[PDB]
């Protein structure tokens, strides 16, 4: 036969705006395309992107930022008016520590 | 052959592993071993062909060999202690004739070279026996002797059974010799872990059987044997080509599959110990059993290979012998890896 | 219950039913010959089940309802154009010889597992011990390539010597030329284009090949044009054979057990027409296999089991 | 509408699906009065009630 | 190496000891019986699609067995799995118990006192 | 009618099913982890004159 | 966190229940709203992480990481029911049950709290993603493409497989808390280098670092639509999320241990930033580009300061977002002209004008204009690799400038100049399309309103 | 040990020595299989009568019955390879490959 | 240079050889029970000097 199988041909690509002019690149059918495409709007961009940004602007300040400038600012002002530096170089009370008794 | 002398027969291999495994005399587990080799010998040739001849001839001579040095190591053992029981093995010269007749029974590389033959050679229901049930006795008797067990040698022929099996499994077409070197490495593993843990070795027993019961019952329903009569099985029953690609995937060690349980466990085992070269080897090695693995999930199922005109008279009929049990194998062979402290109850 | 080795344990034996009447019986011929009215006649007579000659779409009136399928999910070949094009670059005429082999293996089993089952007699036109003449015919007109005749010759192998030949073989023989007459009667226009050369390959085939090698298996009654009209002539001559020759005299239970497990489970009868052997002419590429076999799976009762289709009135699936 | 038996009728075989359901109903009861015993047993031993 | 191969007072083909009798029987909505129910309902529906039928309605009374059978199995794995658990633990227990030279509680000591080397990052 | 409209759009209630199960299974996992309930050093407190857990 | 993972293993039964022609509305609807469920897990601590279970936690490196994964389902859904229009009804659904699982595994792997639970999860991704290469790739290609994606992940996974268990064993626990809390540093013994060689490879050839990136290539260009926008925006940040995991118990080695990889990082950079000068495939300019940025991100995690942390992070859900929109702009010209060569198809802003918008903001986005998040990431990395030495401005500064060459290279290359004249079905932009282009580059840019919410742990 | 002992023991090793090296006939190499039996029969048997061990004098019986069915396979595999190629040479038996 | 030839000739090309050329040397025997029989000989005298001798 001078071939090597049997096989279809390769067929030509069909264009979804021959059948809908109208066609919004979803399906062929032209209803379920065209509620694919609102369902994709509606809860793409009405629902996740302005609501999750929105929600995610007003989120409670779990991060203590604000907390933690006014726990500073009390700090500062009892530090100032008592003459006592505004920090300390150790964060832990020598006190407590007890550093090894021979250092030779 | 009768059906009735075939159940016969069938019973009496399994009686030779029962009493292996049942009994508390030297002379009674050589006894099972007789009995068990005598009972499959014919089992092999069922279906009389040149092929089949061949292959229970070189079964026979290598089985009888391996019993008649673990003859020679009891001998050994009572001469030097008057005992009997199968216990610690009071002397080395025994030991070591012991460790190498059950490993020549075992198949574990050096003596690997009958298996791949034997398993070609033979039916897809015979080398399903062969490579599940014939197992047993000798793994059951190494695990009763574990203590006395010289690691050195015993893992020195875990890692060449890994090592060979992956190489070899690397050159074929056939399936039943892929299976038969898929079933050396997995044997290496097996008693690559003997030494320290039996419980391991039980627990990758019974996955490794699982999982080989599954894929020889896959290949059964699918009547082939070759690469390429495999890749004709998605024109006729693509399910069966699914179900075989995931079991393959498992017999791979690719997590969450439950085939990656053992190789775990056992690298957890080992590393229990101080052991850590040897398991990082054996992972890198089994890289080669999945490579072959992945080889014939392209050919039978990821891909569609050109099929034949006469594929559309087998389209109108199905298939008459149903296997009750590969549901549940294919099941157990893939979705059990959260199971996995279930296996405390082995020991 | 169904067949098997239980059944074989506890009762069942295949050569107590076996009684003097089983007798495989095939009426071979040449083209429009009537060997089908004698096939006929003596299945009346001696009161075996008859099997008309297996076509394209045997194997579609055994499974689902019996009507036949689309050419293109069933056969993918045809007759009528072979005779109009026997040269074609498509391999349309190995594709038709391979089918129809398939097929008349396909019938051979089911004749014998009728007659094992039973016990009763059965008659066939042609087997496939006699399907190679046509093989021969095409190969040396030039209709196919000599490595479509090995191919044949392997799938052959595999398969037929695997069952038991016919019991008798009957052979209706008329001349060329006669033949050459009842076919431009007949009508049919697209056997008037079958060459005096083709009837005359397939005669020297039949009588070199066919009837030289299944004498020794058993003896064959021959019998001119004439002579084949009287039936039952031809049937009292069938009934004082002395059949002690071949191999249906040395089969014992055990050898009818294996035959009867082979003859039922028709997947395993055609497991080697489908052998990975890559002819151009029977070589389907994957995106056809594909397309033809989603458009199979797609008829009214084949998507599931015989029992299981609920789109042509299967009831109570969910407890079967 | 088949062109022969077809074994399996449009009834479904019903000493099969009997036995079916017979084994699974009773492997539930055991089941729940093996879980109860059990349950029993643990609180009498340990003096929990 | 065997570690509870010959442990005293183990009958040799019991699966479950009087003395497991003892421990809490696992609750039977234990997420691991679920999950073994969810083994058995995929067998069930293997079997349906390796037999060509319809896979999610074909045998509800197979599929009810392929589920019960896996539950009733997984049940008597986990009382197994963990009475031998809880065996080890109680042998690891009783042998810290009888051998306190092996296991000494030493002084405890604040990160106060204890110099630990620092490492910049930089 | 709405035997057909159920039949063809039940499967949308499997996803917020799954989402109220997962909440209830959360709540469930919260329950077993009150070992430290009003013990903390940081968040050590007297009880209200009625309330019987501090957080649940 | 049963209130994520469940809902998705009800997409399973869902699309397996579905009506044949609403398989894709209904996966698409519920991806988002699962996506918009996981939005609340961007309300994280400032000290501790939020422990939900024993085994589930989240931490403020993870959300938004969870959050890209749940968002990038739907995307990918409305990126792949195009090509696979003629395929079946099982096998589409297949295609979505890979796509599913792929997410289940994903979310897992990302909040398990011990390092082994993480590693089978971050292994069992492979199955899915080898599946969908394999199986819906276009060109014969893709089989190799498949082993090399799988063998480069497992010849690094198992060793570190072999680590977990080894210090399992050693300190009793794998529990990230109990590893952080309980850290003790390492001594300098070839044991212990073999130690964080091991724990480190793994993740080095899933970013992956140069000279381990060869299976990218192929991978990337091979698989389809859905399968190149998951292994660019998802699946390179595994290397990325394991190493700043595992590397609070490899210090003090890492001090020195990290040269060799610091010096591939930086080098391989240039190297890679060069390819995408002169390629000739469209998509292979991608994933070289992929590449570039990792190896950026590699050498932020390597420095281990918290300004490279947070510039670490920052870069990888930049890449992702940007990375797929790409992936997406390319497969659109490659719907339309059947080849990924880049100069086929010319002179595109003529023919479709919107598209050509989206291209020039992908490609701005890709040379990190300010105030995007990729400038945002690349300058808090840039400014610690300086503060670890002036050098390395020099490195840094080249890669700047041939980012950008190679960028607007691939613009002016696709958009401008003269249409190629033997063309004619280029049909208009879909909505669809335009919608995938909107939903990938809008989220960009409301990050960079709110930039606190993608800089990890370390803010 | 005594002598006999290493002479009974040296004739095991022969004997194994015998059955791994093939010549050309299988029957040699059972011949070597019924050898081994002997030898561990007459290493068995001295040393149950030096020990005094009565009850395990009944145990080379049972080694010479297992030998026995030993060597009828052996034969029974012969006669279907000589039936086969009409020589019971070990060189035929390569139809299968590793 | 670099990405098309040698980085590919070091990791993976090597690995392939590699691999491929062992399978070759071990898959490849003719199936005669005399040379693996030598085989086991060599392999049962080596065992029992290099691991039993040493106890
Ligand atoms: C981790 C979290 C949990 C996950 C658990 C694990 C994953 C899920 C479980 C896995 C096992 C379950 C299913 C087993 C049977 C499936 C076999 C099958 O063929 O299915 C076809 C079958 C369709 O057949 P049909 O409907 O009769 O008619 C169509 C024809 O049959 C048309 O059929 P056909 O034969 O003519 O079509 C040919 C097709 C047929 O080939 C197949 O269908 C392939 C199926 C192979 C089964 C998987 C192997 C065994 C399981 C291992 C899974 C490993 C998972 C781990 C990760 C690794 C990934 C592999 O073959 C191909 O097209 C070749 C394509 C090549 C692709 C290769 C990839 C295959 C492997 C993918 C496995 C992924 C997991 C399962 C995917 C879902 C399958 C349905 O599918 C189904 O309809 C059943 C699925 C849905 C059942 C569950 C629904 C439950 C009820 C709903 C309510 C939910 C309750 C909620 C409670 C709360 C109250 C509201
Ligand atoms: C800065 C001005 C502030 C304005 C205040 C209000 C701004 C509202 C904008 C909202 C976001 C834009 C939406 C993005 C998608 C584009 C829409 C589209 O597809 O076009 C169809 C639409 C329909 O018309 P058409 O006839 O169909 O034309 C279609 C043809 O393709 C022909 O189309 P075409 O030829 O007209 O080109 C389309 C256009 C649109 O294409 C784009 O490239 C726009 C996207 C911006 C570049 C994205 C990557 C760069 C990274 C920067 C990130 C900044 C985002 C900040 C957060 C924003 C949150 C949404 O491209 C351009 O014209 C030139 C682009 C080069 C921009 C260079 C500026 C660099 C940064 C400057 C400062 C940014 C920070 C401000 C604060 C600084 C400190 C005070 O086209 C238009 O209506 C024109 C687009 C409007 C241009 C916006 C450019 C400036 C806005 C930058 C970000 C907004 C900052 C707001 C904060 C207040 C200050
Ligand atoms: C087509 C035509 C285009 C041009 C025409 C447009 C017309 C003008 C519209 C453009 C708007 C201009 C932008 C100017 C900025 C104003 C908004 C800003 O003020 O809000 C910010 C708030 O922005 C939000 O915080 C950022 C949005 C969150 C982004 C998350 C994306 C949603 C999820 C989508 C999928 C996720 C994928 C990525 C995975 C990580 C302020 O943050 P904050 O300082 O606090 O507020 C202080 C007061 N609070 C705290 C009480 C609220
Ligand atoms: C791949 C999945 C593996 C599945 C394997 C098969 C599963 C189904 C087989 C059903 C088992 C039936 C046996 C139970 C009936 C009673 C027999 C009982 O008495 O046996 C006891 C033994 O109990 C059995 O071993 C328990 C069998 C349970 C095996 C399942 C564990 C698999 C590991 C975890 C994977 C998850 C499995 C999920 C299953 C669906 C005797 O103990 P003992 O005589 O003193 O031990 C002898 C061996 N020693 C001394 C050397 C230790
Ligand atoms: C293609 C891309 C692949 C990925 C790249 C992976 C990068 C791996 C590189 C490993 C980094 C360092 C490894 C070891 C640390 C130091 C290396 C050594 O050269 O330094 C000196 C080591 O001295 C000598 O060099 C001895 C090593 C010589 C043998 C090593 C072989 C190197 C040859 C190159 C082979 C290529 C390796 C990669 C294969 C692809 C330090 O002196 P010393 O204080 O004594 O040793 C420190 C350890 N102590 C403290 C326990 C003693
Ligand atoms: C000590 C033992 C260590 C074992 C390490 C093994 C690594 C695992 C990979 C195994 C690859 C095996 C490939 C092979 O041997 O065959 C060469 C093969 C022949 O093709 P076939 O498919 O066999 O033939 C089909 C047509 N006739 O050639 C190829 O093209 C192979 C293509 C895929 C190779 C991908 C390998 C990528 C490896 C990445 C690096 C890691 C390698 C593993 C070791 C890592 C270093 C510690
Ligand atoms: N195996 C075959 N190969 C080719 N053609 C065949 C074959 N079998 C039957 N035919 C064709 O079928 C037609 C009639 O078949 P035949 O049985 O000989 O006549 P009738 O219908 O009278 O029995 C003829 O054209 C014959 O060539």
């Amino acid at each position: 036969p001078t071939i090597r199988l049997q096989e279809d041909p390769d067929p030509e690509d069909e264009n979804l705006y021959e059948k809908n002019p109208d066609s919004h690149g979803y399906d062929k059918d032209p209803i379920v395309d065209l509620w694919n495409m609102r369902v994709v709007f509606f809860f793409g961009f009405s629902i996740v992107l302005v609501l999750g940004s929105t929600f995610v602007a007003y989120l409670p300040d779990y991060r203590m930022q604000e907390w933690a400038r006014r726990e500073a600012e009390r700090l500062v002002k009892y530090r100032e008016a008592n003459g006592l530096p505004l920090m300390e170089s150790n964060c832990f009370d020598p006190n407590k520590i007890q550093l090894p008794e021979d250092e030779d | 052959m009768n059906p009735i002398i075939y159940t016969t027969l069938i019973m009496t291999v399994m009686s030779g592993t029962m009493l292996v495994m049942i009994s508390s005399h030297w002379l009674l587990i050589w006894i099972g071993f007789e009995m068990n080799l005598l009972a499959m010998i014919p089992v092999l040739m069922k279906n009389f062909n040149p092929r089949a001849t061949e292959a229970a001839t070189k079964y026979f001579l290598t089985q009888a060999t391996a019993s008649m040095m673990l003859m020679m190591a009891i001998i050994i053992n009572l001469l030097y202690s008057g005992q009997w029981t199968i216990t610690k093995m009071f002397n080395p010269v025994a030991m070591t004739m012991m460790t190498m007749a059950l490993a020549m029974k075992l198949g574990l590389s050096p003596f690997h070279f009958w298996v791949p033959e034997v398993t070609q050679g033979i039916s897809l229901q015979a080398g399903l026996l062969l490579l599940t049930w014939q197992k047993l006795a000798p793994l059951s008797v190494l695990c009763q002797i574990s203590q006395s067990i010289n690691p050195n040698l015993m893992l020195t022929m875990a890692m060449l059974s890994i090592l060979i099996g992956g190489w070899g499994g690397l050159n074929q077409t056939q399936l039943r010799k892929i299976m038969a070197y898929s079933s050396i490495a997995h044997m290496g593993w097996m008693t690559a872990v003997l030494p320290y843990n039996t419980t391991m070795t039980i627990l990758n027993l019974l996955i490794y059987i699982t999982m080989t019961l599954a894929m020889f019952m896959l290949l059964i329903h699918s009547s082939a044997t070759t690469t390429l009569s495999l890749s004709h099985t998605w024109n006729k029953m693509p399910v069966i080509t699914s179900l075989m690609m995931v079991t393959l995937l498992s017999m791979g060690g690719l997590p969450p599959l439950s085939g990656f349980m053992p190789k775990w466990m056992i690298i957890q085992e080992m590393t229990k110990n101080e052991s850590i070269i040897m398991p990082t080897l054996m992972a890198m090695t089994a890289l080669l059993n999945l490579y072959f693995y992945m080889r014939l999930a392209y050919s039978s199922s990821l891909t569609m290979f050109p099929s034949t005109n006469n594929m559309k008279m087998k389209w109108q009929f199905e298939h008459t012998k149903q296997m009750k049990l590969l549901p549940t194998m294919i099941v157990l062979s893939t979705l059990v890896l959260p199971m996995t402290p279930a296996l405390s109850s082995l020991n | 219950l169904q067949y098997g080795p239980l059944a074989f344990v506890l009762g069942e034996r295949t050569t107590r039913k076996l009684t003097e009447t089983s007798k495989v019986i095939t009426v071979d011929g040449n083209i429009c010959s009537g060997k089908g009215r004698l096939a006929r006649e003596i299945a009346e007579k001696l009161g075996l089940r008859h099997f008309p000659e297996a076509g394209i779409h045997y194997a579609d009136s055994t499974t689902g309802d019996g009507k036949p399928l689309d050419v293109q999910l069933s056969g993918n070949c045809s007759l009528e154009k072979f005779y109009d094009d026997p040269k074609s670059n498509d391999g349309n005429s190995y594709r038709l010889q391979s089918w129809l082999y398939a097929s008349r293996l396909l019938q051979y089993a089911d004749a014998l597992e009728h007659l094992l089952s039973t016990g009763q007699g059965v008659v066939l036109e042609r087997s496939i011990y006699s399907d190679f003449v046509f093989l021969e015919a095409m190969y040396r007109q030039g209709f196919i390539r000599k490595q479509c005749v090995e191919h044949y010759n392997e799938v052959k192998k595999v398969t037929a010597c695997e069952y038991l030949p016919p019991h008798v073989v009957v052979y209706v023989d008329v001349p060329v030329p006669e033949i050459q007459s009842r076919i431009q009667k007949k009508g049919n226009p697209h056997e008037m284009k079958i060459t005096a050369a083709y009837l005359q390959d397939i005669e020297n085939a039949y009588k070199k090949t066919f009837l030289p090698e299944m004498s020794e298996k058993c003896e064959v009654l021959q019998y001119s044009a004439r002579e084949a009209e009287d039936a039952e002539k031809v049937v009292e001559d069938i009934e004082y054979l002395k059949c002690d020759k071949g191999p249906w005299p040395d089969q014992d239970d055990r050898t009818f057990h294996r035959l009867r497990m082979l003859v039922q489970n028709k997947l395993e009868v055609l497991n080697y027409t489908t052998i990975p052997v890559y002819l151009p002419e029977i070589t389907i590429g994957a995106h056809q296999s594909d397309r033809v076999f989603q458009k199979f799976t797609e008829l009214p009762g084949r998507k599931y089991s015989p029992g299981y289709n609920e789109d042509v009135g299967d009831k109570w699936i969910w407890l079967k | 509408k088949f062109y022969i038996r077809e074994p399996p009728h449009g009834s479904p075989d019903w000493l099969k699906v009997g036995l079916t359901l017979g084994t699974s109903v009773f492997l539930w009861i055991y089941l729940i009065k093996q879980h109860k015993e059990d349950v029993l047993e643990y609180k009498r031993r340990n003096g929990l009630e | 190496m065997t570690m509870m191969s010959g442990r005293p007072g183990r009958v040799p083909l019991q699966f479950l000891p009087n003395e497991a009798r003892s421990l809490p029987p696992p609750k039977l909505t234990d997420p691991r019986l679920v999950y073994m129910g969810f083994l058995g309902y995929c067998s069930g529906l293997i079997d349906n699609a390796i037999r060509r039928r319809p896979v999610v309605s074909a045998g509800l009374h197979r599929q009810l067995l392929y589920v019960t059978s896996f539950v009733f199995f997984g049940y008597y794995l986990l009382k197994r799995q963990d009475y031998m658990y809880a065996l080890r633990d109680h042998d690891m227990f009783a042998y810290v118990k009888s051998h306190p030279e092996d296991f000494p509680e030493k002084d405890k000591k604040t990160y106060g006192e204890i110099l630990e080397e620092f490492h910049p990052v930089r | 009618n709405v035997l057909q409209i159920v039949r063809d759009h039940w499967v949308h209630i499997l996803v917020p099913v799954g989402f109220v199960f997962g909440c209830y299974l959360d709540r469930r996992s919260d329950e077993k982890l009150t070992a430290f309930r009003n013990k903390s050093l940081l968040f050590k407190r007297e009880l209200r004159p009625n309330e019987e857990v501090t957080w649940k | 966190m049963l209130k994520i993972i469940i809902p998705t293993t009800m997409l399973l039964p869902m699309t397996w229940m579905s009506k044949h022609n609403m398989i894709w509305i209904n996966a698409t609807v519920h991806s988002l709203l699962i996506s918009l469920i996981s939005l609340s897990l961007l309300n994280q601590l400032g000290e501790n992480s939020l422990n939900f279970s024993l085994t589930f936690f989240s931490d403020s490196l993870s959300a938004p990481l969870l959050v890209l994964t749940t968002w990038l389902l739907p995307l990918m859904l409305m990126a792949s029911q195009s090509h696979l229009s003629k395929e079946t009804t099982t096998r589409k659904k297949l295609y979505i049950t890979m796509l599913i699982l792929l997410q289940l595994f994903l979310i897992m792997t990302f909040t398990a709290t011990e390092l082994i639970l993480f590693y089978i999860l971050f292994e069992a991704t492979l199955v899915p993603t080898l599946i969908i290469i394999t199986r819906w790739g276009n060109q014969t290609e893709r089989l190799n493409a498949g082993l090399y994606f799988l063998f480069y992940t497992l010849a690094g996974s198992l060793p570190l497989l072999v680590a977990l268990v080894y210090i399992q064993n050693t300190t009793g626990s794998l529990n990230f808390l109990i590893i952080h809390y309980w850290s003790h540093p390492l001594s300098n013994s070839w044991s212990n280098i073999f130690m964080w060689l091991a724990c480190i490879m793994a993740f080095m050839v899933k970013m992956p670092l140069y000279g381990l990136h060869l299976w990218l290539p192929k991978a990337h260009v091979e698989a389809p639509i859905a399968g190149s926008m998951v292994l660019a925006a998802v699946l390179l940040k595994l290397g990325g999320y394991g190493m700043m995991r595992i590397t609070t118990i490899l210090n003090p080695l890492t001090n020195y241990m990290a040269y060799p990889f610091l010096m591939l990082s930086m080098w391989g950079m240039i190297m890679t930033s060069s390819i995408c000068l002169r390629q000739t495939d469209l998509k292979s300019l991608i994933a070289y580009s992929s590449v570039s940025h990792m190896a950026l991100v590699i050498v932020a995690i390597m420095i281990q300061t918290p300004w490279s942390f947070m510039g670490a992070t920052a870069l990888m859900i930049a890449h992702g977002l940007t990375s797929s929109m790409l992936f997406c702009l390319a497969n659109t010209n490659y719907e339309r002209v059947h080849s990924r060569t880049m100069i086929l198809a010319r002179g595109l802003q003529t023919l479709l004008p919107l598209m050509a918008t989206w291209w020039l903001v992908a490609s701005l986005t890709n040379l990190a204009l300010p105030p995007s998040i990729n400038l945002i990431g690349e300058l808090f990395i840039i400014t610690a690799s300086f503060s670890w030495s002036n050098i390395t401005i020099i490195l840094m500064g080249m890669n700047m400038m041939i980012t950008a060459l190679y960028s607007l290279y691939m613009l002016i290359t696709t958009q401008r100049g003269k249409y190629t004249h033997h063309i004619n079905n280029i049909k208009p932009s879909f909505t669809r399309e335009n919608a995938l282009m909107a939903l990938h580059i809008l989220p960009l840019l409301l990050l960079t309103l709110n930039p606190k919410m993608i800089l990890g742990p370390l803010y | 040990m005594p002598l006999v002992y290493m002479n009974i023991i040296m004739a095991f090793a022969i004997a194994l020595a015998g059955l791994l090296m093939y010549r050309s006939h299988l029957m040699s190499s059972l011949l070597c299989l019924e050898g081994m039996m002997l030898s561990l029969f007459i290493m068995s048997t001295l040393i149950i009568l030096n020990t005094h061990f009565t009850l395990a004098n009944m145990m080379p019986i049972i080694l010479l019955v297992f030998a026995a069915c030993e060597a009828a396979l052996g034969l029974s595999l012969l006669v279907m390879v000589s039936n086969t190629y009409g020589t019971d040479y070990v060189q035929n038996l390569n139809l299968l490959q590793c | 240079l670099l990405d098309l030839i040698w980085l590919e000739t070091i990791l993976p090309k090597t690995t392939s050889f590699i691999q491929m050329k062992m399978s070759i040397m071990v898959s490849n025997q003719k199936g005669l029970i005399k040379l693996y029989f030598l085989s086991f000989l060599i392999t049962i005298m080596i065992s029992m000097t290099l691991f039993n001798y040493h106890e």
